[PDB]
């Protein structure tokens, strides 16, 4: 069964750095581009960043641009999220949200408030 | 709190894993390994259908199955004598974003669906010259994806709403409606009794249901990606799965799992129509790739191909008789194989 | 009698 | 001046003209999703070329056996023979470079009126348009043949094919002008193959077709002139550089599509 | 041919008649698909063009210089999209709409945007991208309480392009923040894009009355570009 | 919300006690399906054209 099983989050101060981490298992993770999102309490799913198929591309939200680093292990099926730079703006419900269909560039609908490819999430909370 | 019904949920889920390994005793590669194998399975279009103007989404033959109705993005539902290329109706939509049609096993009536969330039924026996919509089925929230009728007078309906309804046409209502997806409901297919019908969603998903009972019966997860096909196996003990995952697989009820997977790594592209021929041993899935594929249902190998269509093979039906394959494409193009 | 190889192959 | 007999050749590039417009042709018969108006035109245009090419290679055909010997005719017979070939030939040429012209005007009418392109340009008024042409092309090939001493027909067919270099000039031209200004409003959101096609279509629709309508045209201008006479001897070259086009022009008007190029 | 064979063939004539009627009406009608989110005033747009006239989809359709346009406000569908959006794969343009103030929900309108451009099958479907609100921005961006570089901190270095119209006698900071906003989508659109589709950016209000005008203009443009390729011409 | 989980925990009570037979009786049984009906399978096993309906 596909499941995004997710750990990392907690409480951490303004300034710190923290690393979230997300156990893929049922599916081909290698073939699947995969997402961070997000969801900021009362505020909608904000996608936070994106990591190709071999990791050979990124992107980012402007407000972790500079600050979270996302990267993968395809012998693990582990997505991760590092955050050196923790704001209290970041204080959310973080999602892994894989891909809809593999080989695929569009990640369409990983943002969309029921969706099946998406972790049950891990609160990360800042003082 | 929450947590506790995450866990017990988490149980049950280890629970049925572990019921479905303890009955994995055997896979069905390794009891087909003793049986011939169905050689290079060659058809050729013998009836092409020139008439649509845009894509067709759904495609559907009839009980006696020379007629086939056909529904393109147009806004036709174009009905077919296929054993003569010919037009025996063409209906225009109320609305072009059809998605679904399917034949009445009775004949009498027609139905489709699309982006508009109603079900227009189009009743063919009418005494004037022309089909009129003897009922636009309103209630659902979201695109219908597939209707199926149950007989002269139910229809089942999967929407992007994440339900199912199975509805009273001379009502027009609801009788019951199937919750219990997650995901956007992409494909319906009834078991040949018809009491039992399984839908597949975009969640990696299908779902067995109780037209009686109202219930989910059974839920089959061994899929990467959204089930956009499904097709009972004419048992009707087990039906086959297409998915954005570039695999079919089939799953059998009483074993509660996946039997069998059908992959092939130069296939990266997603299955968009499903269907079994009479015997179930041929499993025909209509692929992305633009071509159309052919697997043994048995021995999970490449039977043939149906490299006949320039866009994606959209729908794709065998006969009730099994006597043809026919395919339908966004080229507009319906083609009739054996 | 001639068979031009097509009309005013020369000037006629 | 130089000269280049190839009195044989026509067989060769008659032959082969006649295969490759035969194969578009039947490419356009077999694939009835090749039924669009452009299409239509395509095919017609192939049609001509062919005709165009069994034509010459038929009076290529009579004019070797007769030198062979192995065939003789009467005298009446073989002058009303000459006539016949030469109607189907001349009609096959108005109506080549009316295709050309035609293909020319679709293609204009796709982009300046690209929206409204399927309410003025329609398979109703394609067809209308071919057999205008096609009846055209040989009504005035059976006077132009009939009345081919007279200097007014030649002058007529030259002023034909000018009024379509002018044609095929302006509307490729001008199609060239607003590929260019789309390349502009590309370039600045972002930040010569239109040239090129250009070239190949007016060089080729000049090089080949032109230097037999200047033959023409100084059969009217100049009949005795030493230079107008030798460029009149090389006429063979540029009867065989039109069965060139019938070679050229399914290739750059069928098989630059893919669609075409796959069947 | 049997007397019932016969009559179906000349049942299947008419039938063949009509379809080569509707045709026809198919042919010269250019579908449009107009997504955006809540806040991006796709109703308003809708509202204005019918001056040029519990369902899952709204058809609009609109005349302009004697062509007719349907143009689809997909609505009450659910939030995945990524199934309904394969039906528009022949339609002429997306008519993206994007509400260009709100720059916390602007990178959702991103991500919507480079979804519908890299998809497989709209990867042939150019994006009429209509950044609205555009009064809405200038009054955020001349009020100055909010600041594009806390949501886009590129912001910091952009420089106006060479290209820009600051049309009404306009500030020069409402022109910068316009044209990044329009270069990011053009980022996407030129970046991931292979020709065969194009994006095709407007600054817009409610209040225009020209967007219809627009709308031709660009389903002109894309139909010429698309012909011009398929003559080589571009 | 917790109406969702307490949906799923009793759909997934309802699906675990269900029935299940072993993996080898299921696929035996659809092989004896497509072993009985395939001489009836006229793409399995391609009719003559004197049967065949689309090119008789
Ligand atoms: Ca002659």
């Amino acid at each position: 069964q596909v499941q995004l099983q997710e750990s990392g989050g907690g409480l951490v101060q303004p300034g710190g750095s923290l690393r979230l981490s997300c156990a893929a298992s049922g599916f081909t993770f290698s073939n699947y581009k995969m997402n961070w999102v997000r969801q900021a309490p009362g505020k909608g799913l904000e996608w936070v960043s994106d990591i190709s198929q071999s990791g050979a591309s990124i992107s980012y939200t402007g407000s972790v641009k500079g600050r979270f680093t996302i990267s993968r292990d395809n012998a693990k099926n582990t997505l991760y999220l590092q955050m050196n730079s923790l704001k209290p703006e970041d204080t959310a419900v973080y999602y892994c949200a894989r891909c809809p269909a593999p080989f695929t560039r569009d990640c369409f609908d990983v943002t969309s408030t029921t969706y099946a490819y998406r972790g049950q999430g891990t609160q990360v909370t800042v003082s | 709190e929450l947590d506790q019904l995450r866990q017990e949920a988490e149980q049950l889920k280890n629970q049925i894993r572990d019921a479905r390994k303890a009955c994995a005793d055997a896979t069905l590669s390794q009891i087909t390994n003793n049986i011939d194998p169905v050689g290079r399975i060659q058809m050729r279009t013998r009836r092409t259908l020139r008439g649509h103007l845009a894509k067709i989404y759904a495609m559907h033959w009839g009980t006696d199955s020379r007629l086939l109705v056909s529904a393109s993005q147009d806004g036709k539902l174009i009905i077919w004598d296929s054993y003569t290329t010919n037009k025996v109706h063409a209906i225009p939509l109320r609305s072009s974003w059809v998605m679904t049609c399917a034949y009445a096993p009775s004949g009498n009536y027609v139905a489709c669906g699309g982006l508009d969330n109603i079900c227009s039924i189009y009743n063919l026996k009418t005494r004037e010259g022309n089909v009129r919509v003897s009922r636009e089925l309103a209630g659902h929230t979201g695109y219908l994806s597939c209707c199926r009728f149950l007989d002269d007078n139910q229809i089942v309906t999967s929407s992007g709403d994440t339900t199912c309804a199975l509805w009273d046409i001379e009502t027009g209502q609801q009788t019951t409606t199937f919750t219990g997806h997650t995901g956007d409901v992409m494909s319906l297919s009834l078991a040949p009794d018809t009491r039992l019908f399984v839908s597949g969603a975009c969640d990696a998903s299908a779902k067995l249901w109780d037209v009686r009972e109202g219930m989910c019966r059974q839920t089959f997860t061994g899929h990467e990606s959204d089930i956009n096909a499904i097709c009972f196996f004419p048992n009707g003990n087990a039906f086959a799965t297409g998915s954005d995952d570039a695999t079919c697989r089939l799953f059998d009820l009483r074993a509660d799992q996946e039997l069998m997977t059908y992959s092939h790594d130069n296939i990266i592209c997603g299955i968009t129509s499903v269907s079994f021929s009479k015997s179930g041993r041929l499993l025909l899935a209509g692929y992305d790739d633009f071509n159309c594929n052919v697997w043994d249902a048995l021995k999970a190998d490449r039977a043939g191909v149906l490299a006949g269509h320039d866009n994606r093979v959209s729908c794709l039906g065998v006969t009730d008789d099994g006597m043809a394959v026919a395919t339908g494409s966004w080229d507009s193009f319906l083609k009739i194989w054996n | 009698y001639s068979m031009e190889h097509f009309r005013w192959g020369k000037p006629v | 001046l130089e000269v280049s007999i190839s009195d044989g050749l026509f067989l060769s590039l008659g032959l082969v003209s006649l295969v490759e417009n035969a194969l578009v042709v039947a490419t356009i018969a077999k694939n009835r999703n090749l039924h669009s108006p452009m299409y239509c035109f395509i095919c017609c245009l192939a049609l001509s070329d062919l005709l165009v090419s069994g034509s010459n290679v038929l009076e290529t055909a009579v004019i070797l056996l007769l030198e062979a010997g192995a065939l003789v005719a009467r005298a009446a017979v073989l002058q009303q023979l000459d006539n016949v070939i030469d109607v189907i030939t001349c009609s096959s040429m108005l109506s080549s470079l009316c295709f050309l012209g035609a293909i020319a005007v679709d293609r204009y009418i796709s982009i300046f009126y690209a929206l409204r392109y399927h309410s003025i340009v329609t398979l109703p008024r394609a067809r209308r348009a071919v057999a205008a042409i096609w009846v055209a092309s040989v009504v005035f090939s059976t006077l132009f043949i009939a009345y081919y001493d007279h200097v007014a027909v030649l002058l007529c067919l030259v002023v034909f094919f000018l009024a379509m270099l002018v044609l095929m000039a302006v509307l490729y031209v001008h199609m060239l002008a607003r590929a260019c200004q789309h390349a502009q409003g590309i370039a600045r959101l972002h930040k010569l193959k239109g040239a090129v096609t250009l070239t190949i279509l007016l060089g080729i629709f000049f090089l080949c077709w032109g230097p037999f309508f200047l033959h023409l045209t100084l059969i009217v201008l100049c009949p005795e002139h030493p230079t107008c006479g030798c460029i009149f001897k090389n006429f063979n070259l540029f009867l065989a550089l039109i069965i060139c086009n019938a070679i050229i022009d399914p290739l750059i008007y069928a098989f630059h599509s893919q669609e075409l190029r796959r069947t | 041919l049997s007397a019932e064979d016969k009559a179906a063939v000349e049942r299947s004539k008419m039938i063949e008649k009509q379809l080569q009627k509707d045709k026809q009406v198919y042919r010269a009608t250019h579908r449009l698909l107009l997504l955006g989110a809540d806040n991006s005033g796709k109703s308003t747009i809708v509202k204005q063009m019918r001056i040029y006239h519990t369902s899952g989809i709204f058809e609009t359709k609109f005349q302009v210089d004697k062509v007719n346009f349907h143009m689809f406000d997909v609505g009450a569908q659910r939030d995945e999209r990524r199934k309904w959006i394969q039906c528009f794969n022949d339609v002429t343009a997306i008519i993206f709409v994007v509400d260009s103030s709100d720059y916390n929900r602007l990178q959702e309108a991103l991500n919507d945007f480079k979804s519908i451009w890299n998809n497989r099958w709209l990867r042939t479907i150019s994006v009429i991208l209509f950044l609205n609100k555009q009064d809405l921005l200038a009054e955020k961006v001349l009020a100055g309480k909010s600041k594009i570089e806390d949501y886009f901190p590129e912001f910091a270095r952009y420089t106006t392009p060479e290209d820009a119209t600051p049309e009404p006698g306009e500030d020069p900071r409402v022109t910068r923040a316009k044209y990044f906003i329009r270069d990011e989508f053009l980022r996407i659109s030129t970046a991931s894009g292979d020709g065969r589709h194009y994006c095709y950016p407007h600054f817009t209000c409610s209040v225009d009355t020209e967007n219809a005008r627009r709308i031709f203009n660009d389903c002109r443009d894309i139909i010429q570009r698309m012909h011009l390729r398929q003559y080589e011409l571009l | 919300s917790i109406a969702q989980a307490r949906k799923l925990v009793e759909q997934l009570k309802m699906e675990a006690n269900i029935d299940r037979i072993k993996v080898s009786k299921a696929a035996a049984d659809l092989m004896a399906y497509c072993e009985a009906h395939a001489k009836e399978d006229p793409l399995l096993t391609p009719v003559p054209a004197s049967e065949n309906p689309f090119r008789e």
